[PDB]
């Protein structure tokens, strides 16, 4: 009912090889020529990616900074408040970045902080100014 | 099979239903109640058994009835009918038996048989035992036809048929009991040796053979499920379909390589796109580090914007340093996915130029089996006889196959060196005109009620005609003769004075350098007592080698043997014989084949007898006068010795039913 396993025999392919006398050797030649096309397109992107790899030698090891292991806190000293307002001005609502700037504030009291000082620090206006950029 | 059921199998009959032939002789039984059908079938199967269990004596009707148990021996006329049907159509009391009831003193009717090959001899022998006057006309100086045995000293080697293809249901089995045939099995083991002279390693031999068998199975798929049987208004041959199937395998190998490397480029580009983010990010990191340093350089105490700038750039730098790490995870996931695919590429080739040479040998077998290039075989029909193959080992005849025709010729009127030249058949009878092959002027006229032609298909094919028919054969017959295939196959007998091959091996192959020469001396046979090797020439090679002298041919044989066994172990042969069957004017080929554009239906056309027109217009339609037997006339067993023999038995029954009457039909 089916062709033996590992034989490939579809009606569309047979017409393609029976169409003329040399329709066999052309169809095979096109694939042979199409393969060398792809093999050397490999050589080319493989050559390109060899150059890109040379540029990344050293990685970013010299540009790394020590990790700031720093216990959290819930008391907002005046300096930290002022860091916050500036972080809001440059980070919009990205609470993770803002918590990462202040350091000792976790992501939640940052969230809390916007409501707590919303009026005293014109936090609306600060976000409106951030929205314009 | 076993019992009475085994006699039906050994007579190529179903044990539990009635054949078309016997429905015609017993239309009362078959149209009647199944109880009588089963009685009939048992009477048939039992009588066959009786004959089969001892085929060296005639099985008379009385001996049959005595040994028939009740209730089967109650209907005495049914038993006499069944026995007479079997006897007439050569299912019992055929071959070389002692005859209990000696022949009637005076004969009835007169038949001329053209050719004393096996088909002729089998018919002649039956006709004579039915009480007819039979004379065989034979062009050669020996009987047997295409059964041809070489004999010199104690050298013995067949130039014609060599093997008995199994005894399961084979009529030769009965003959082998009647005639002393030294039947020796053939061990299937066939070592191959490439053109250099060195054995093909076992890993290769199994893989190419299995591809060969798969390629064949594949053409059957093209034929049946895809109906690839006409191409450009012409019938497709097996050979064409094999090239199409090989090409599509070569194609799929390339299709398979293309998509593999296309998975490589798809991800090399995905890598390129990744390395581009990483250059650009490492430059952003470079700049931003500088800015953090400068901002860090302003020493404390700092106002809060200057403090924010340090904290800010630090956050921003670790963020970017985190992206560049997530993207070097991904770079490693892909640098491996690449070296993975590089490690496992698909098959480079479908078959190497060494493989396709070994595959070419398996095609030379198939070309030998069908005695013709595969480009001539009908794709649809070339194997239409496979369903009727016999069971058991194939055998050879150690004392030479000719012992069989010679045995059958005993007691028959055979005129040798008598070349039939013209066949005339009229409403009142037949006259056959023949000449003496030694001096063609000497002319003979034979007059008879009936002619049985067993002229080889190659002879019937000859233009201009070797034998003229008067009147000419009808178009439906001559067209069958055109459409059919009559192939070619030759043998080189090599008679040495020392066995230097492996005597535990009956047959070994030689692989050819080229496709075009794949049949040229491709197979060697060790079959005989004496030191004789036998070398085959098949396919397109057969017709070519006939135009090459014997010494050149035995030469090329010696080179191949030296290549395998060493130039020191292969002596010059004492005696050499080279067949040229297409050149033989009484054969013009070796045996028939299902040609493209033909079918097994043509084998039936060949067997249909000819009935001439009335001598006086308005006279009643006459009896058939010209009958045909021979291997080209038996659809289910063409191109074999058993097939010839069966066809002789068939016509003898057919002719007797015409001229002696069939009294078993009431």
């Amino acid at each position: 009912r089916k062709p033996p396993k590992g034989m490939f025999l579809s009606q569309e392919d047979v017409e393609a090889v029976s169409a003329n006398a040399t329709a066999a050797t052309t169809v095979l030649r096109q694939l042979d020529m199409e393969l060398v096309s792809v093999k050397r397109q490999i050589q080319n992107i493989k050559q390109t990616n060899s150059a890109l790899k040379e540029k990344l030698d050293g990685g970013i090891e010299p540009y790394r900074l020590p990790e700031v292991i720093q216990k959290c806190n819930a008391r907002w000293t005046t300096e930290e408040q002022l860091l916050a307002v500036q972080a809001i001005r440059k980070y919009g609502r990205d609470f993770q970045a803002i918590s990462d700037v202040i350091g000792n504030k976790s992501v939640v009291q940052v969230k809390n902080f916007f409501v707590n000082y919303r009026r005293r620090f014109n936090i609306d206006e600060v976000l409106q100014e951030w929205e314009a950029e | 099979p076993s019992g009475v059921e085994g006699a039906a199998f050994q007579s190529r009959l179903p044990h539990d239903r009635m054949t078309s032939q016997e429905a015609a002789c017993f239309p009362d039984i078959i149209s009647g109640p199944q109880q009588t059908q089963k009685v009939f079938l048992f009477i048939r199967n039992r009588t066959l058994q009786l004959w089969l269990d001892n085929p060296k004596i005639q099985l008379t009707f009385e001996a049959t009835l005595q040994q028939l148990e009740a209730p089967y021996n109650s209907d005495t006329v049914l038993v006499h009918r069944v026995h007479s049907y079997l006897e007439r159509h050569g299912l019992i009391n055929f071959g070389i038996y002692k005859r209990i009831k000696p022949l009637p003193t005076k004969k009835t009717g007169k038949v001329i048989i053209i050719g004393s090959g096996v088909s002729g001899l089998a018919a002649a022998r039956q006709l004579q035992s039915f009480g007819m006057d039979v004379t065989l006309l034979e062009a050669r100086d020996r009987v047997g036809g295409r059964v041809a045995t070489f004999r010199k000293g104690n050298y013995v080697a067949d130039l014609g048929a060599m093997v008995v293809t199994g005894l399961g249901g084979n009529p030769m089995a009965v003959v082998s009991k009647q005639v002393n045939m030294e039947l020796a099995k053939i061990k299937q083991k066939c070592p191959l040796y490439e053109a250099n002279g060195q054995a093909v390693p076992k890993e290769k031999d199994e893989m190419v053979e299995q591809e060969f068998n798969r390629l064949l199975e594949a053409t059957s798929y093209l034929s049946h499920q895809l109906d690839f049987n006409v191409l450009n208004n012409k019938p497709v041959s097996l050979g064409q379909a094999l090239e199409v199937v090989i090409q599509l395998q070569e194609k799929h190998v390339k299709d398979e390589q293309i998509e593999h490397w296309k998975k490589i480029v798809k991800t090399q580009e995905e890598l390129k796109e990744l390395l581009n983010k990483m250059v650009n990010l490492k430059e952003k990191i470079k700049e931003l580090h500088q800015q953090y340093k400068e901002a860090s350089e302003v020493k404390p105490p700092r106002d809060i914007t200057a403090e924010f700038l340090v904290k800010s750039k630090h956050r921003d730098l670790t963020a970017l340093c985190k992206e560049y790490d997530e993207l070097a995870e991904t770079q490693g996931k892909l640098e491996e996915k690449l070296q993975e695919l590089e490690a496992n590429p698909p098959s480079d080739v479908y078959l190497s130029s060494r493989d396709r040479q070994i595959l070419d040998w398996h095609f030379a077998n198939l070309e030998f089996a069908n005695a013709t290039p595969l480009s001539t075989l009908s794709l649809k029909h070339w194997d239409q006889d496979d369903d009727f193959e016999f069971t058991g080992s194939h055998l050879t005849v150690r004392n030479g196959y000719s012992c069989v025709p010679v045995a059958l010729a005993e007691g028959l009127d055979i005129k040798l060196n008598t070349a039939v030249r013209q066949v005339r058949y009229t409403a009142s009878g037949c006259e056959v005109i023949a000449v003496n092959t030694r001096s063609t002027s000497q002319t003979f006229i034979y007059k008879c009620d009936a002619v049985l032609c067993t002229l080889p298909l190659g002879v019937l094919k000859q233009q201009p005609p070797a034998v003229q028919f008067v009147p000419p054969l009808p178009e439906w017959k001559t067209s069958a003769v055109q459409r059919m295939g009559f192939g070619n196959l030759n043998k080189v007998v090599l008679c040495f004075d020392r066995v230097f091959w492996d005597p535990s091996v009956n047959l070994f192959g030689h692989v050819g350098s080229t496709t075009a020469s794949r049949g040229e001396l491709f197979l060697f046979w060790n079959l005989y007592k004496a030191p004789i090797l036998l070398a085959l020439v098949a396919g397109e090679a057969a017709g070519i080698m006939e135009n090459i002298s014997d010494d050149v041919i035995v030469g090329r044989c010696l080179a191949i043997l030296k290549g395998i066994f060493g130039s020191s172990a292969v002596p010059q042969p004492k005696e050499t014989v080279v067949s040229r069957w297409r050149a033989d004017p009484w054969a013009r080929g070796s045996y028939s084949y299902v040609a493209a554009g033909s079918s097994g239906n043509d084998y039936d056309l060949m067997a249909q007898p000819i009935t001439p027109g009335p001598s006086i217009p308005g006279a009643p339609q006459p009896i058939p006068r010209l009958f045909f037997a021979g291997e080209h006339t038996i659809r289910n067993y063409p191109a074999t010795v058993h097939g010839a023999l069966l066809s002789g038995l068939r016509e003898a029954g057919r002719i007797a039913d015409q001229f002696l009457g069939a009294m078993y039909t009431l």
